[PDB]
């Protein structure tokens, strides 16, 4: 009946194109982050999902009314109507409102011209994964927002004191990756268009070495004890050892393969790929001294008979000390 | 007010002005000159069966009720002007899925001359359906067609004709290919008449003429399996007193002609006849076999 | 150049037989060829556009066929005022003509 | 109030404008200056041979009927205003597929400056072709490239200029690819003739160099290792045929 | 794998509104496309499709055509990804059917009525359809009444029986695993006193 | 992915009409003038409002003023799944939904029939 | 078919190598494609115990 009258009255002789105090102080916005869920953070296109829900507020003095009714509680029908905020995320890659069934927005409008406006987001925000120390990398990689057409003298953004809120973290779809904590910042960027108000949140990612772990380690360790199998079978029995250790390889170089299709090709040497890489020296080292025994067997054979007992600790010995030095380098850094 | 002049004409061109009726509604046929040049050639999907194309679609039309009388002769005016005025609603016969680019802006243009002809251009992305007989594959050719005309309008309504000689009307650029497995050979343009279900339509069809290049499937096909026959055909040499190493010949290039038989479909769909690859593959494995 | 071979080089036949011009194009001209009647001391006259086309005011007796390279034009029945020469053209590139047809009886 | 003066110029701006007219319709050719910083370049694909990247994409250019000299101040106006004015029909000749980011409203500046001049920045994500020659790959340079012309607007209407012709274009530097470095980029002006007239076109390049560890480590060595282990077979006797073929065959398959 | 087929189609629709008759014209009106958002037409749906638009260029392919006495002709050009729940147990020596449900969505039967015009001849163009893996068997239109909670509504049905061609799967699958068993056999004409050659047939044709 | 007709009513006063007929069977445009719910869903991913060939919407206005408003969605729930038992695994998958901008105190949402037969 | 291997003659050493060595690379192809289907979870399913243990016999 009444809010009728009062929305009638607050949207009459009303600029949507122009901001509060347009040619008086910047507009002050306090903004708020709901985190639903963090998705997946898949590095082959150096993105993350994230789902939020996004809060700002700011006061409009167009927007004050005198009632008993002290807060009007809308829906997004009027959002359009009013002036809103231009806040954008400039990390993102792309992003999307929610429309069902209807737009998921919320406009309250309180006596003092208070405006609070609320919008669900999903957002794949863009961040640059140093892949060294992977999969035993931890990553902080950010959401930044700020205004796009309207400089720090027009608009400035504030977090508040409890800004940025995360729900559970139990029904999140981080699988490698666990979130570990976040901070909020604030600084001032300059551009082409002007000095703009940056608003960046970062997200605290370590990853789990549990599928990694399953999915390469294990395997080509097992790969390389089977190489290893070889110094026990008699010098006699040339096809068997050849047969084993050329086999090996080649089950070696497919392991190499997938490892490294799990990441984006990035040509610097990260963590996983030197392992493997020693795991494969290792396989050929093996099957580069049966050849050698065998053909130290015509001329000498005393020195392939000595040969194999040496090589038979020498193997296993420098594979259990190069995997403490690499354990000890990557899990303490 | 230079520009209050124009405003001015602008205004007394609209007025009255019905943009639902064609012009010449009852009384005269509507001609529609129709150009094409095509900004690139995308490339050919023979899985799915069609091939991409970018192109400026250009046509032109007389419209009597836009007939002015100002300080120039043609008027240059933004894209938006054509949402105000009868445009033919033309499209594309064999297309699958296109787009009406509108980076930053509508990619259109209208240009109006003082006698009342229009001229009428996009930029269009056109994916169409090109059927392909791979019966020789992968030393086949095919024409691949782009087929036009009007929707709703028939042959008594709207006619299309090429604005130029029929054999320059379809113009493709210097640079513009992007066929990585594909030789454009040329084009061949023709206009007919098809019967729907709702009337008699002109139809205008061009049609591309494309040969494949042998040379990927040399390499990844060809090379192999006569390399796997060589290699099988080498187990003879050896001696009879070494069974072991003759097995391993044989099995290891049956093997190998089994992997290169499922590999090489995978780049054709999955027709239900047999290619010149596929009997040379056969013929392979014969050999590998025997 | 597009070269239409037109032939026979003349023909003649009585009244109220059926006839068959036929014109012969060098490279692909599609469906662009029309036909044209030019009687004695007098400018040619359109008959068949298209390929298969009747010009307004074409008798039903003419009708045209043909695409790509090869195109006819059957006269049937054909009367007394069809003693004519018969052009063929091509309007794919550059128009150019046959050489013609002579029909006396 | 400053408001009301604020709404009344743009009231007053914004009444009787001719959206269909370009400024100076009639006259010489309205020139547009070119701004473009990169955000990022996103996937460079040789499969679908084309690229990613996203720029603030900003023209500027003075439309004398947007011009008040009432208030002191750039009027940055709601960017719905930017529906209402006149802005240049620029599109890129050689992309396939481009948005304007639309979160949380569409990302496109309109300021207005008090001579008239307009400045219009749009965020854009343009997936661009780009035909890469691959003889040379891995070991490869590929020079990709935007084209930037104006569709309706002949060279007559509209001029295309990079603003700085050397400085108009930023944040390249930064930009860091997982398989490319950029050697270097360029910024050409010319114009490009149709068959429906001569229109203006910038082109920024860049020459873009292709990193070789990965494919070091990845498919090359193994090859090395593979046919070393074939010559092993030479210090097996000649009596071992099953040793001997076992290893060559297995090579091969390798 | 998605258990569904794609379809591009002419959708045609006829009814009569007495609002849009006239006498002044003899003929039929062909009015541009974009006066169709100002007159009613009914709320035809799919309920099985997935996904679906109305092709957009050069401009919305849909089709307005009025006629004196006030039948509306109201055709689209549509691509509908409509669901195709498959049973594979034969495949691929199986015989697939799908089809195509349209259904008002708001208009309960005493609102609106649905038939095919023509009731046999409704649906053109199925013998000239050419699928490379598939060859359309047979068609079938029916007609329909379906209940809901909210009413009982008009349904029509159109269904392809589509039987599968096997000669690619002879090609890949079916002859390489025959001649792989052929292989196999050679293990028993070579002398049983080779222990290598024969082991080395039976594995690997196994893992082949 | 679930497809369903979601199906809501609620009484407006200000709706009520005295006619002919007792129900308007009216069209989809008609809701976009009326006040709806703003229902939403907690656990969606990415949904769909399908309107081929029109808006698959329906509102039906009884004399009365009570509303009836269906539409038919594509609705991507977000399922989090234990996979500790995969393959022989059985999921509880949700589907949440709401009022966005209406607390309790101004928007309450029951189910239209007993709570057993209401999906 | 490891198991297979213990009826073979301690003489056709090259015979059961094979057997081995296949068996192995098999099981390692198998565990690979079996961990393709799922989502990349950090922890171990049912699926990769079985698995797990299938290698342990064929290597044991
Ligand atoms: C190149 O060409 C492209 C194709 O043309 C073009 O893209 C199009 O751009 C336009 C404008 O930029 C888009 O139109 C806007 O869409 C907004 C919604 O965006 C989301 O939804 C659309 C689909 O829209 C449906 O849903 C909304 C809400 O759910 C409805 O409002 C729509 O009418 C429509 O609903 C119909 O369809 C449904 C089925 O889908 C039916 O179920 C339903 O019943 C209806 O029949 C999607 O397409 C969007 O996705 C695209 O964009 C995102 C951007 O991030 C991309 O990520 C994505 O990939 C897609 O590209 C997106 O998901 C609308 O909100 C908006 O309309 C409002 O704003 C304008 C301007 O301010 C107003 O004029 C308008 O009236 C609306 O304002 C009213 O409503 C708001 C609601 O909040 C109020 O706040 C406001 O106050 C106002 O209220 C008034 O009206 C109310 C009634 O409406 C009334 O209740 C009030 O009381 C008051 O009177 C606008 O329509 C269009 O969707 C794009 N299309 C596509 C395919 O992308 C592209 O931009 C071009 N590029 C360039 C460079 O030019
Ligand atoms: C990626 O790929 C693109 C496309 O090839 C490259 O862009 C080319 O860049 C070169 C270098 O700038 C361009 O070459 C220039 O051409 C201009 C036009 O020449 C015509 O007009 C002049 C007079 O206007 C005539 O002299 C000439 O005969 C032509 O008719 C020249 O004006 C430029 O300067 C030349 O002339 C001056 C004065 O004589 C000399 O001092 C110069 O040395 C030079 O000779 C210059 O030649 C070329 O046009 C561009 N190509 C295209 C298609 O635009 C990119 O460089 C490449 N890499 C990168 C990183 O972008
Ligand atoms: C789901 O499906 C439905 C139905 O198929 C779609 O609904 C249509 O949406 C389009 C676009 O929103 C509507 O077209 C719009 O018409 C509006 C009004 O047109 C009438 O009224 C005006 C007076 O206000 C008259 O001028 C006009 O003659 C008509 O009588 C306009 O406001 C819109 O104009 C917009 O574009 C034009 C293009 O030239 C510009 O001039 C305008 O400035 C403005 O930008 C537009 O023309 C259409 O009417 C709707 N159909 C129905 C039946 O209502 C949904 O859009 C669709 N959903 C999705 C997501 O696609
Ligand atoms: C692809 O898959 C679809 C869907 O499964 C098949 O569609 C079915 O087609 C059959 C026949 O074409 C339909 O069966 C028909 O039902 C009609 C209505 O049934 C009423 O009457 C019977 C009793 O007669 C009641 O039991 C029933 O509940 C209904 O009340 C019948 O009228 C049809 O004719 C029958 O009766 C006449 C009487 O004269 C006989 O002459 C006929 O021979 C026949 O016995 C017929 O029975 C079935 O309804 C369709 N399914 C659905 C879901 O609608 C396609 O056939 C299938 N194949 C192809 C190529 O698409
Ligand atoms: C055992 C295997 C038996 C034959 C295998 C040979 C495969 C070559 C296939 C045809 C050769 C060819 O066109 O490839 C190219 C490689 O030039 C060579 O021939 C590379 C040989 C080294 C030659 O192309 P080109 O260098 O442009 O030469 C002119 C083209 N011409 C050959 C058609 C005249
Ligand atoms: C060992 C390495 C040999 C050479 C290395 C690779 C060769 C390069 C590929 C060949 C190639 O691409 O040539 C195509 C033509 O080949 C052809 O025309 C293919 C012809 C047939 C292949 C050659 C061998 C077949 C006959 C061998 C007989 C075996 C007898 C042994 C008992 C090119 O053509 P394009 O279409 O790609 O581009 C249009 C140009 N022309
Ligand atoms: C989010 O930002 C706020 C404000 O910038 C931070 O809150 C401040 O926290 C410090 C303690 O470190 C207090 O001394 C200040 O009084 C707080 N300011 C306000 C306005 O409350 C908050 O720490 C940030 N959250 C992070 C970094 O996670
Ligand atoms: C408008 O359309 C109607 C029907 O499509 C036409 O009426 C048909 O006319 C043809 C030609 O005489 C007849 O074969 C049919 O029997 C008629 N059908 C019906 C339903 O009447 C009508 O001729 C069209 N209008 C014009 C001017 O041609
Ligand atoms: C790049 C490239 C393409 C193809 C090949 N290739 C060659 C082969 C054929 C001709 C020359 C050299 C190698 N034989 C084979 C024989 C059997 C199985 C696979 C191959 C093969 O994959 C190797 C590298």
């Amino acid at each position: 009946g009444d809010v009728t009258v009062i929305l009638n009255n607050l949207l009459e002789g009303y600029d949507n194109k122009l901001r509060p105090d347009i040619g008086v102080k910047p507009t002050l916005i306090h903004t708020d982050m709901y985190v639903n869920s963090i998705g997946p953070v898949n590095a082959i296109n150096m993105e993350y999902t994230i789902d939020i829900f996004f809060a700002q507020t700011w006061y409009d003095r167009r927007l004050k009314f005198n009632s008993t009714i002290k807060v009007l509680r809308l829906n997004s029908n009027m959002v359009g109507k009013i002036w809103i905020p231009d806040t954008f995320f400039r990390n993102s890659k792309k992003a999307d409102a929610h429309w069902i069934t209807t737009p998921n927005r919320m406009l309250r409008i309180w006596n003092d011209g208070r405006v609070l406006y609320t919008l669900r987001l999903t957002i794949d925000a863009e961040c640059q994964l140093q892949l060294h120390n992977f999969p035993m990398d931890e990553h902080s990689c950010p959401l930044e927002f700020s205004s796009y057409g309207y400089p720090r003298e027009e608009i400035v953004y504030q977090w508040k004191r409890s800004s940025v809120e995360v729900g559970d973290t139990r029904s999140w779809r981080l699988y490698q990756f666990s979130f570990v904590g976040l901070r909020n910042t604030t600084e001032v960027v300059k551009t082409t268009s002007g000095d703009y108000v940056v608003m960046s949140v970062y997200f605290d990612l370590s990853r789990r070495m549990g599928y990694f772990t399953i999915q390469t380690y294990i395997p080509c360790t097992l790969i390389v004890v089977l190489s290893w199998v070889s110094f026990w079978i008699n010098k006699d029995a040339v096809p068997a050892r050849t047969s084993l250790g050329i086999t090996t390889v080649l089950t070696m170089t497919t392991l190499s393969t997938i490892a490294r299709k799990s990441l984006p090709k990035v040509s610097y040497v990260t963590a996983m790929d030197l392992f493997v890489s020693v795991c494969f020296i290792f396989v050929f080292s093996a099957l580069v001294e049966y050849g050698t025994l065998h053909y130290f067997v015509s001329s000498q054979p005393a020195r392939a008979a000595k040969m194999d007992s040496y090589a038979r600790i020498f193997f296993p010995t420098a594979f259990c000390l190069f995997n403490l030095v690499y354990w000890v380098s990557y899990l303490y850094l | 007010d230079n520009t209050t002049v124009f405003t001015r004409i602008l205004d007394r061109l609209l007025d009255g002005y019905d943009n639902r009726l064609r012009p010449g509604l009852g009384e005269r046929v509507t001609e529609v000159k129709t150009d094409i040049f095509v900004t690139s050639f995308g490339p050919v999907s023979d899985h799915d069966m069609e091939y991409t194309i970018d192109v400026f679609f250009r046509q032109s039309w007389k419209d009597e009720r836009l007939k002015f009388k100002g300080p120039m002769t043609v008027l240059r005016l933004n894209n938006l002007m054509a949402s105000k005025i009868w445009t033919p609603d033309t499209f594309f016969h064999n297309g699958k899925k296109s787009v009406a680019h509108n980076m930053t802006m509508p990619n259109k243009l209208l240009r109006i001359t003082e006698d009342g002809t229009l001229l009428y251009t996009m930029r269009l992305t056109v994916r169409a359906e090109c059927p392909m007989h791979l019966e020789d594959f992968p030393m086949d050719a095919h024409a691949c067609p782009l087929k036009f005309g009007s929707y709703a309008y028939t042959r008594a309504e709207v006619v299309y004709e090429w604005t130029r000689e029929p054999a320059r009307s379809v113009v493709v650029a210097e640079d513009g290919s992007r066929l990585n497995q594909y030789d454009l050979l040329g084009q061949t343009v023709d206009s007919g008449i098809v019967q729907s279900s709702t009337g008699e339509y002109v139809v205008m069809t061009t049609h591309f003429h494309l040969k494949r290049k042998i040379g990927y499937f040399v390499i990844q096909t060809y090379l192999p399996c006569i390399m796997t026959v060589i290699l099988s055909q080498v187990s003879f040499w050896l001696n009879r007193e070494s069974v072991p190493a003759r097995t391993v010949f044989g099995v290891t290039t049956v093997l190998t002609m089994t992997t290169l038989s499922i590999s090489a479909r995978n780049s054709l769909p999955k027709v239900a006849y047999a290619t010149a690859m596929d009997w040379f593959i056969a013929v392979c494995y014969a050999f590998v076999f025997s | 150049n597009i070269v239409m071979t037109q032939s026979p080089k003349s023909m003649s036949m009585s009244v109220g037989e059926r006839v068959t011009l036929s014109c012969k194009a060098s490279e692909y001209v599609g469906t662009y060829v029309s036909w044209y009647q030019q009687k004695p001391e007098q400018s040619p006259k359109l008959l068949i556009y298209g390929a298969s086309n009747r010009y307004t005011g074409v008798p039903d007796r003419f009708t045209g066929s043909g695409s790509a390279t090869d195109f006819t034009l059957t006269i049937g029945s054909v009367q007394a005022e069809d003693l004519a020469d018969y052009h063929c053209g091509q309007s794919y590139s550059y128009p150019t003509f046959g050489a013609g047809t002579k029909l006396e009886l | 109030s400053n408001m009301s003066l604020v709404k009344e110029t743009v009231d007053r701006l914004l009444k009787g404008y001719d959206i269909r007219l370009r400024p100076d319709f009639g006259g010489p050719p309205v020139a547009v200056g070119m701004n473009i910083d990169i955000a990022s370049i996103d996937m460079v694909s040789e499969v679908n041979m084309d690229y990613t990247l996203t720029m603030y994409f900003q023209q500027a250019w003075r439309d004398k009927r947007l011009s008040y000299n009432v208030i002191p101040l750039n009027l940055t106006l709601d960017n719905r205003v930017a529906d209402q004015l006149w802005v240049p029909d620029t599109y890129f000749l050689n992309d396939k597929k481009s948005f304007v980011h639309g979160v949380t409203v569409k990302n496109r500046m309109i300021r207005l400056h008090p001579d008239g001049t307009v400045l219009y920045g749009l965020r854009i994500t343009t997936t661009a072709a780009c035909m890469m020659d691959l003889r040379r790959y891995p070991l490869d340079e590929q020079n990709c490239t935007l084209e930037i012309e104006s569709y309706g607007y002949t060279t007559d209407d509209i001029e295309f200029y990079w603003r700085g012709d050397d400085n108009a274009v930023t944040g390249v530097t930064k930009i860091e690819l997982p398989q490319f470095s950029i050697v270097d980029y360029k910024l050409i002006t010319k114009k490009v003739v149709f068959s429906t007239g001569s229109y203006p076109r910038l082109s920024l390049s860049f020459k873009l160099k292709r990193n070789i560890g990965y494919f070091i480590l990845q498919t090359y060595m193994p090859s090395i290792l593979i046919t070393i282990l074939s010559w092993v077979s030479f210090w097996i006797n000649y009596d071992a045929s099953a040793a001997r073929v076992a290893l060559g065959i297995t090579t091969v398959l390798t």
